[PDB]
């Protein structure tokens, strides 16, 4: 698409449609003031007690 | 005229389940014992409140 009588600045541009879901990191922004969940993962290699 | 929201709380770990400390309150306690005794030339163990 074009635009005309415009700067090259004055405008903003990003990547809008996504198809895979990412873990939500305190180092990334929030989508939505509410957000939506879409799955769950686990925690492997948990604890035990032996002799030393 | 931009802002941020920050939150945060406080839970509880799952490793409590294997470290963890006990309190506890006490009373009176019983007490027991074993014997030994030397009888016509025998010995023979006892064992009682
Ligand atoms: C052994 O581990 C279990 C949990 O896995 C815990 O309940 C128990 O107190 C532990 N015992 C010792 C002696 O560490
Ligand atoms: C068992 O009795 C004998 C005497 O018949 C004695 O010499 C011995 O010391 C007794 N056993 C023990 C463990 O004291």
């Amino acid at each position: 698409k074009v635009i005309n009588n415009c700067k090259i600045d004055q405008c903003h541009a990003a990547v809008t449609n996504h198809k895979n879901w990412q873990y939500n990191s305190p180092l990334v922004p929030r989508n939505a003031e509410l957000g939506d969940r879409k799955g769950k993962i686990h925690i492997p290699f948990p604890l035990a007690n032996v002799t030393c | 005229e931009n802002t941020q929201l920050s939150e945060a709380h406080v839970e509880k770990s799952e490793s409590c389940k294997t470290e963890f400390a006990s309190a506890y309150r006490a009373h009176t306690a019983s007490a027991s014992a074993k014997l030994r005794v030397l009888y016509q030339g025998n010995n023979i163990t006892v064992a009682a409140y």
